[PDB]
């Protein structure tokens, strides 16, 4: 080969990436407790601006879900507020005689809060649900109170 | 390409012509004084149209400055001034009959 | 204390080519097929009848020419004893002069018929040129040869001693050019002896004696002969084998030999190696890596025994971290 | 700040193939290949045993020629001194004459013998044209070999200096023409130096002396010529590399 062949060295990784079929780099990262991936996204894309032209970024995984939405939920929890209203609207069959239940509808949150915070535990979905049953048996047990009442 | 013994030798094309290649050349077409580049967005089977085409009019309001001198957007066929404008219009008149 | 081993291209030390010297019938072969041939062995006989008979004829001749030229050289001496009065004339005496001066001519060519009878008489018997191991035999007995024709009856060689014509590349040549800029493994410069590596995989009991500074060089590719006479006692390598052979080890013993672990080519096209600082926080050198070498890297540049070289640790380590070594 | 690099072969600055000037025998080889030869140094021996009674069976007949042109001399010196009396005539005295003249005639073809004998004596031995480092043998010895036949016995080369022929195809002659055009490669017009890059791309220890005009125009690519006079004091350059150069 040497009557012919002559060499060098250089550089060349072996594991290149494109994402969605684009020059890619896998740029993972973990945040310190405490702080959210959102203040990061906030972050690197105000570092983002430390970049050159035509220069694009993706943040995925679960910042892939959370890419799309974190929380469409406090929207439902408007549009639940609004059937929770409505339906005891009939229920009570009143004009705003329902109202007064409302106020007792954040009473479940109390412990889950502190109680999370004594044990020391955040929001998940299983916190989500953990809401959903303060306020079904408790505000339940209030329409057992104005039902008998009533 | 081929040499003789000496190596009086044949480098690319010195018979021939090197350019980019048009993979055919057989389409002119022209808008108003000269060719243009229309892009047939077609309708999708299952496509979501008017907020896509909203999109699309960002499209354009994501790609506008990166061009090259003189280059120069059109909507030359579009539906969307017919069929958005179809609704916004029909959608008007039925909203305003409804007034009547 | 490195060379380098390639094949090799052995050539045995003689050829000759053993031809008919005259024409005649093949009486008989006067030795052996695949024999050692010394030199003068007497090849094949053929009949010096003719060249003996006009041999002995011509000095028989001659013995007549020198007969009649010493009688008439006698009547020639008479003249001289009798050229004092008018009784012999001069024109006889000069006559018979010349007439001696012919006789003696005739002498010169009898003297040049029995030389060159003698020559082809010589030629009658054929004897080896050369001496060593020659293959086997062509012409049988009975056979008619002839002069000149365009055949040939055999061929020698010599083992003891053996070639080897060494097929080089052109370009390490170069570095043996850079050997010729070192000259340091290179000893006794124009020979030396070079370890075999022939076809067993044993090597040959003694190693060859190299020959150094041939300038033998392709025409077409650059693959340069050098030949290199080698012994062989036992007669069996044969030329063109092809064996390998190696330089004896080494050069200058001063070769910095890192492992490839450290070795960095960097950046793009370069190469450097990046050591400890003398206050811990470290110190990237480029250095002029050479060829690897084993398990290891030789560098021309810089360096020397002793330097505070690394392995491990390089990752969390960039330039201006203090270190704590470890082997 | 300096021009193109391209490459051109190296050739020889004089070879000279050694080539049998006597149908014969190979006799003893009287060199080694590869060596430093110079001229008139002997490199063959042919077997003189037939050349020696050819050139004694010459100088014996030269001899006899001696023999008869005495007789016939002595004949015309004692018919020379009696003429015009009752002693000799004419008559024997123009037979001795004839005598005479075929007797020169016969020295005539006695000294074309020893002539002849003497350079076939003289091409019995092999030795070397001219100086300069020989190239292989091509025959060993007891061979039979011809004169004047195509197997050449050797070609010495002649290395001090030493030649690069510098090809270059009729597409970029004319870019060749551009720069000699530009006027920018020629200056001396002749001969200038340029740098010598070889193999392992460690130059030569001084560039090169490049002639410049005479361009050897192909009759099929245009390549050329220049006969590139280079030093080599090292005398291992090498006449068949491949090697390159760039100029100044």
């Amino acid at each position: 080969f040497s009557a012919f062949s002559s060499s060098r060295w250089e550089y060349g990784s072996p594991r290149l990436e494109r994402y969605n079929g684009l020059p890619s780099m896998e740029i993972l990262g973990q945040a310190a407790p405490g702080k959210s991936t959102g203040e990061a996204m906030e972050l690197m894309e105000q570092l983002a601006s430390k970049l050159p032209t035509g220069v694009g970024y993706d943040w995925t995984g679960m910042s892939y879900q959370e890419r799309l939405s974190g929380n469409q939920a406090p929207s439902l929890y408007a549009i639940s507020l609004i059937v929770v209203f409505l339906c005891l609207a009939a229920l009570y069959e009143s004009w705003s005689i329902p109202f007064s239940v409302m106020l007792v509808v954040p009473l479940g949150v109390i412990g889950a809060l502190l109680a999370a915070t004594f044990r020391g535990l955040t929001n998940d979905v299983y916190f989500q649900v953990g809401l959903l049953t303060t306020i079904g048996l408790s505000a339940k047990n209030a329409i057992l109170i104005v039902e008998f009442a009533k | 390409l081929k040499v003789n013994q000496d190596g009086c030798r044949v480098l690319l094309r010195d018979v021939a012509k090197i350019e980019l290649g048009g993979e055919n050349y057989d389409i002119i077409a022209e808008f108003n004084g000269q060719p243009a580049s229309g892009l047939g967005i077609k309708l999708a089977t299952g496509a979501n149209a008017l907020d896509t085409a909203a999109a699309i009019r960002a499209e354009l309001a994501k790609m506008e400055p990166f061009f090259p001198s003189g280059l120069k957007i059109v909507y030359p066929y579009d539906t969307t001034p017919f069929v958005k404008i179809s609704i916004h219009e029909v959608v008007k008149t039925l909203v305003e009959a409804i007034i009547l | 204390q490195i060379t380098t081993e390639l094949p090799g291209r052995t050539s045995a030390y003689r050829i000759a080519e053993v031809r008919p010297q005259v024409s005649g019938i093949i009486l008989k072969r006067n030795f052996k097929e695949g024999s050692d041939i010394e030199a003068g062995v007497s090849l094949y006989q053929i009949d010096p009848a003719t060249y003996q008979a006009t041999y002995d004829s011509a000095k028989g001749d001659l013995a007549k020419a020198q007969a009649a030229a010493n009688i008439a050289q006698l009547t020639v001496n008479r003249y001289q004893k009798l050229l004092g009065t008018q009784y012999i004339s001069k024109q006889e005496y000069d006559q018979a002069l010349a007439d001696a001066q012919q006789a003696n001519a005739a002498v010169t060519a009898a003297k040049a018929a029995v030389e060159t009878a003698r020559i082809n008489l010589a030629y009658t018997k054929v004897t080896s040129p050369i001496s060593g191991r020659i293959g086997k035999s062509n012409v049988t007995e009975g056979a008619l040869v002839q002069n000149g024709q365009a055949t040939a009856l055999a061929t020698v060689q010599q083992l003891d001693p053996i070639y080897v014509d060494v097929t080089q590349s052109s370009n390490d040549f170069l570095r043996l050019k850079q050997e010729l800029a070192n000259g340091t493994l290179k000893q006794e410069n124009g020979k030396a002896k070079v370890s075999l590596i022939t076809s067993d995989g044993i090597k040959f009991p003694q190693d060859g004696t190299l020959e150094f500074s041939d300038v033998t060089v392709d025409q077409t590719t650059g693959c340069i002969t050098l030949r290199a006479i080698f012994p062989n006692p036992d007669h069996t390598l044969l030329p063109g084998m092809f064996v390998r052979a190696r330089l004896e080890e080494g050069l200058n013993p001063n070769a910095i030999l890192v492992p490839q672990q450290g070795v960095t080519r960097t950046p793009r096209g370069d190469a450097t190696v990046l050591v400890v600082g003398a206050d811990d926080k470290v110190e990237t050198r480029p250095i002029v890596a050479s060829q690897a070498i084993g398990d290891k890297w030789l560098v021309t540049e810089g360096l020397k025994a002793g330097d505070r070289v690394v392995i491990s640790g390089l990752q969390k380590v960039r330039p201006g971290v203090q270190v704590k070594a470890q082997e």
